[PDB]
């Protein structure tokens, strides 16, 4: 009951469906990363070293990810199918702003159920900042003199205990604000990174290799 | 400033008259509305 | 005496012909289930259905009455097909286990390596090996046991999948060990309320495989080596265990998970 | 400031005087429509990710849909075929327009650009015809007036009426406090209404380009807006789970639609051909139909697994298409 | 849009040939292709058909198993191989392009054609009523055609095509599906029918309306052109 033209119409439609299926496959093996951040955050160096809409198409270990920056209450609805977000915050300069912002992002309705990666950027200039004495960080949060790191610190370099306490107090602030709510829904992954250092890519590779594995384990009913 | 004031000086009419006009337009085309009374399954192209 | 061997022994045929085809229906009909990992389950349900339609209804009363009332025109095929179909089930399980392993030890490239071609390859290889072994061991030459030449090859061919499966499930358990530790932090009641689920889930499957497939082959190997006691009444339960394995084979890997359960509930209902 | 308030107190005072009766009392004698049933007839599959916009055709058989993977697809609504499948340059697109003449298709999104594509070329491909870029926010609606005139409402508090051969703005519209959300043209072609994230709706003028009126009865931002078939009224739907019917000659709110069981916002509002049914999208995996006169529920278009992000009723009123974030378009009769 | 043929000439009986139609100026891979032949003093007949993607092929009942057709999209050229050349295989050939979706215009462009000379069935039948009509400028023409079976389908489509060949040029499409104008044709022409009796009507006549008028059907794939009708001034 199909004419000589309807058959060719349906053949054209099926030839289009082929291509659509070819695209759907490749769309499932790609991981998308929304990039938030503040004005003065050193996101430029990171996106240069990995490379309106600002794009990044880096790949690692035969897997490809696509990073995108925006430019917030209106267009956050779009970004909820991403794997995770690489939040960047400044460290070696005054923070109450940034904490606020972290606290608003972590509780957003369209950004729930998504893990957060958290780079504390530019630590290299925190080493000197506390090397110059004066009033480094204590004037704004009068608890640095009163907070003491435990013996489980295991510093990577151990060049100065002072910078160790300085790092760990702000890291504890961020970790606290992360774990003070959320019902085990998502998890924060903090890191100490600078501008100069080479690899914040593996770090992103090793991360989101744990999130999808955890999801996998929860689906298969063994977690 | 002044523009907003200037702007609010224009012709109006009673609410009941406009509601009656809207009701009249709604009644005027009732018999050409497929979504009110469904068509028998021989005139639409989405049969079956 | 009382036919108490009817009910129990006959609670598997029904469940392998009524609870088994529903898996194929719910795997062909629905849409988010066409996935290389749900083809290796449909194929296994097909093998179990082939067993439960042919062998079990014919061998059930036979084991009860102890007399042959069907003729020798099918007995040959009864030996030829059963050793193909039943073995096929085992040959499926190995592959499924590998599937699970590749989903946990490597979650990024899992869609890019477990494609439909590999699933079809596994199905075809398992079916072909089972049928080739059946047609070369039994067809060429109301039943009789094996000689002292093919038992070694029937033993090694069983031990290889068992070793692969136990190793892979052990590695999966070890991987699930160190991510119930990181998530918590350690609380003793929290690294033990989380570390029990995986143990139970893997133990159920491992037990259902081993406790059903071990005694028959162990007893066969002993008799062949020496001391062939082999009482007539002891050889029926040995084969009924391997038969009844399929009575629950498509309950562990289908009814356990939620989505398959929901599909079955929808299909059984309106 | 005192002069402006003077007027503000006075306009309000002026308006109160205009009202003489409500809508429920007059339309009591109007018998309720009743319960309405529609069933899926087609299910258009092929969109990878969530879809944001759709728009019917003038012939009432072809339609166009836009998704977040960078895909426009033109669908034949009878035989479910796929006439055309066009890839976009920006993966984030919120709007699509299908020309009244059937020759052009329009798209736009975060890219700050509106693209006009030529359909009936002399080959089997669809290529770019025009690239309008004069905004600094995200577009949320663009509509064709003719093959030459297009009106686009943007997030940078501005609505522009363009010219397509040149590619430059011709008439700019300003006056909104927040970013503009939705827009709809009048059947008489002379006027159009706009709605932005300031709980206020504003009429405009095509030729002169001035805000002729302004309506405010909402609490939060308005996500969707559409004209009544007559051309002397329109309706809005906002984030506070409410629909409002606004009038042009009376310059006053007419009627509100809301029930205590709805908490989610409204994303799309559309009218039937006659103007007796109001189809409202939602975020609670639903899509409802209201009696536009008596303000009652008249059925549910349940069947979606996610939020309903776009709605479109055909010109002759024999079908309604509904999109969603589950990436499946549903056609209802 | 330009289709140019290559091949043809004088050949011996029983030999084989290869003709190649090359396309340059449009998207080849979205178009189906046909070959159509014309006798030295007769009308047009259909020879073959190949789809887009090579997923469907048709031949004529006459030469069902003697010719082959194939295309090279990467090379962007289509061709056919011809074997066992009979005495009827002397003609001149064109390659035609078409596209099929909702509302398209098939057979909308014809090639130039090349000549091949050889040395020494339930199908719809179209009848052209008048084989010659005398006309003068500024009057009406009422060309007619008759069909063996009603060409209208259940949906409503008709599948009637009108072609007009000038002396010295390939045919051109004027009307497809009996009622729709072509792209670059004036509004003078019109077409109508009732399933079997089809009419092409011209209101005003100019000096470029001189040539032969052919019909065509597309309902069942073996498709037959028709004798024609000659117009002279």
């Amino acid at each position: 009951t199909l004419s000589a033209e309807d058959k060719a119409a349906v053949e054209r439609s099926k030839m289009i469906e082929k291509q659509l299926q070819k695209e759907r496959l490749a769309y499932k093996a790609t991981h998308r990363l929304l990039l938030l951040g503040a004005d003065n955050s050193g996101k430029s160096t990171i996106v240069k070293q990995m490379r309106g809409i600002f794009e990044t198409r880096f790949q690692v270990d035969k897997v490809n990810f696509h990073m995108f920056d925006v430019g917030r209450r209106k267009w956050i609805q779009c970004f909820n199918d991403v794997t995770a977000i690489i939040y960047v915050a400044d460290c070696s300069d005054y923070l109450r702003e940034s904490l606020d912002d972290f606290e608003s992002i972590w509780n957003n309705r369209w950004l729930r159920t998504i893990s957060i990666i958290l780079f504390l950027n530019k630590q290299d200039m925190l080493a000197e900042k506390v090397l110059a004495g004066k009033s480094k960080i204590e004037d704004y949060f009068p608890e640095y003199a009163n907070y003491t790191v435990p013996e489980d610190a295991t510093p990577d370099a151990g060049e100065d205990p002072k910078v160790t306490r300085a790092k760990f107090f702000i890291r504890d602030l961020f970790l606290r604000i992360s774990t003070a709510t959320g019902d085990g829904k998502h998890y924060c992954y903090p890191h100490f990174t600078c501008a100069v250092d080479t690899e914040n890519a593996r770090r992103i590779f090793n991360d989101c290799r744990d999130i999808i594995q955890r999801m996998h384990l929860k689906q298969y009913e063994l977690l | 400033v002044e523009q907003l004031k200037m702007e609010a000086n224009i012709d109006r009419i009673k609410v009941s008259k406009a509601a009656a006009d809207l009701m009249a337009y709604c009644e005027a085309h009732a018999k050409e509305d497929p979504l009110l009374t469904p068509v028998p399954a021989s005139e639409n192209p989405f049969r079956e | 005496p009382r036919a108490i061997l009817y009910g129990v022994l006959g609670l598997g045929a029904l469940l392998a012909v009524f609870g088994n085809l529903l898996v194929i229906i719910a795997i062909l009909h629905f849409k988010q289930l066409h996935t290389p990992t749900n083809f290796l389950v449909a194929s296994l349900a097909c093998a179990d259905f082939l067993v439960g339609v042919t062998v079990m209804p014919f061998s059930t009363v036979r084991s009860v009455e102890s007399c042959w009332y069907f003729g020798e025109s099918y007995c040959k095929f009864h030996t030829c097909f059963d050793t193909s179909f039943c073995f096929a089930s085992l040959f499926h399980l190995c592959c499924i286990s590998i599937d699970r392993y590749i989903a946990v030890t490597d979650p990024l490239t899992y869609p890019t390596k477990f494609t439909v071609s590999v699933s079809g390859l596994c199905i075809a290889l398992s079916w072909f090996f089972s049928v080739t072994y059946s047609f070369s061991i039994f067809y060429t030459g109301c039943q009789a046991p094996l000689n002292q030449n093919w038992v070694l090859l029937c033993f090694l061919l069983f031990f290889l999948p068992t070793v692969v499966m136990v190793f892979l499930y052990g590695r999966i358990f070890l991987v699930a060990k160190y991510q119930a530790r990181k998530i918590e932090g350690s609380y003793k009641e929290r690294v033990a309320k989380r570390e029990r689920k995986a143990a139970k889930t893997l133990g159920i499957a491992m037990a259902a495989f081993l406790v059903s497939w071990l005694p028959y082959i162990i007893d066969a190997v002993i008799d062949a080596y020496m001391n062939f006691i082999t009482p007539a009444y002891v050889y029926e339960i040995l084969v009924w265990c391997v038969y009844y394995n399929s009575a629950m084979n498509p309950l562990i890997y289908a009814f356990f998970y939620p989505w398959f359960r929901k599909a079955i509930k929808l299909i059984v209902s309106g | 400031r005192q002069e402006a308030e003077q007027l503000k107190n006075q306009i309000r005072d002026a308006r109160k005087a205009c009202a003489d009766a409500t809508l429920s009392q007059i339309t009591n004698n109007i018998d309720p429509v009743g319960r309405i049933q529609m069933r899926t007839r087609r299910t258009l599959r092929g969109h990878l990710a969530k879809i944001y916009a759709m728009h019917w055709g003038t012939d009432s058989r072809l339609l166009v849909s836009a998704s977040q993977d960078g895909k426009l697809i033109i669908w034949d609504s009878y035989t479910t075929n796929k006439v055309h499948a066009i890839p976009l340059r920006s993966s984030w697109v919120m709007t699509c327009a299908y020309a009244p003449s059937g020759n052009y298709v329009a798209c736009g999104g975060l890219d700050n650009i509106c693209s006009i594509y030529n359909l009936k070329t002399r080959e089997g491909n669809v290529r770019v015809s025009r690239e309008l870029a004069g905004h600094t926010g995200y577009l949320s609606c663009c509509r064709f007036l003719d093959d030459n005139q297009i009106v686009t409402s943007s997030g940078d508090t501005t609505c522009a009426l363009w010219d397509i051969e040149t590619g430059q703005q011709t008439t700019t519209f300003t006056g909104h406090t927040g970013d503009v959300m939705s827009l709809s043209l009048a059947p008489d072609t002379r006027l159009f209404v706009s709605g932005a994230c300031d709980a206020s709706a504003k009429l405009w003028d095509v030729r002169e380009g001035m805000c002729r009126q302004t309506f405010t009865g909402h609490e939060s931002d308005i996500n969707a807006i559409c004209f009544f078939p007559n051309g002397n009224a329109f309706a809005t739907g906002s984030d506070d789970a409410t629909c409002r019917l606004f009038d042009l000659r009376a310059d006053q709110e007419l009627m509100t639609y809301s029930h205590d069981n709805i908490i989610c916002g409204i994303t799309s509002v559309s009218f039937s051909k006659s103007g007796r049914l109001l189809l409202a999208g939602y975020d609670d995996f639903n899509c409802n139909v209201w009696d536009a006169l008596k303000a009652d529920r008249a059925g549910v278009l349940a069947g979606h697994d996610n939020r309903v992000s776009c709605l479109g009723v055909t010109d002759d009123g024999m079908a309604v298409a509904t999109g969603s974030w589950d990436s499946f378009l549903k056609i209802w009769n | 849009v330009q289709l140019v043929e290559s091949g043809g000439g004088l050949v011996q009986p029983g030999g084989s040939r290869k003709l190649s139609c090359s396309a340059s100026g449009f998207a080849f891979s979205s178009f189906g292709m046909h070959w159509v032949r014309q006798a030295p003093e007769k009308g047009l007949e259909w020879v073959a058909y190949i789809s887009s993607g090579s997923g469907t092929i048709y031949y004529a009942d006459t030469v069902k198993g003697r010719f082959t057709i194939s295309r090279d999209d990467p090379k962007n050229t289509l061709f056919l191989q011809m074997t066992s050349l009979r005495s009827e295989d002397t003609a001149m050939y064109y390659c035609v392009r078409s596209i099929y979706y909702y509302g398209s215009s098939p057979f909308d462009f014809w090639g130039q054609g090349t000549t091949l000379t050889v040395s020494a069935s339930a199908d719809i039948v179209m009848t052209q009523a008048t084989s010659s009509v005398p006309v003068t400028p500024g009057e009406s023409v009422s060309i007619s055609c008759r069909s063996s079976k009603s060409l209208l389908h259940s949906n409503g489509n008709t599948y009637l095509y009108w072609f007009l060949q000038r002396p010295g040029q390939s045919p051109q499409l004027l009307i497809y599906r009996m009622s729709n104008l072509a792209s670059g044709v004036p509004d003078r022409f019109s077409g109508s029918g009732s399933g079997t009796a089809f009419t092409l009507t011209i209101s005003r006549l100019e000096a470029e309306d001189v040539g032969v008028y052919y019909c065509m059907q597309h309902l069942e794939y073996p498709l037959t052109f028709g004798a024609g009708t000659k117009l002279e001034l």
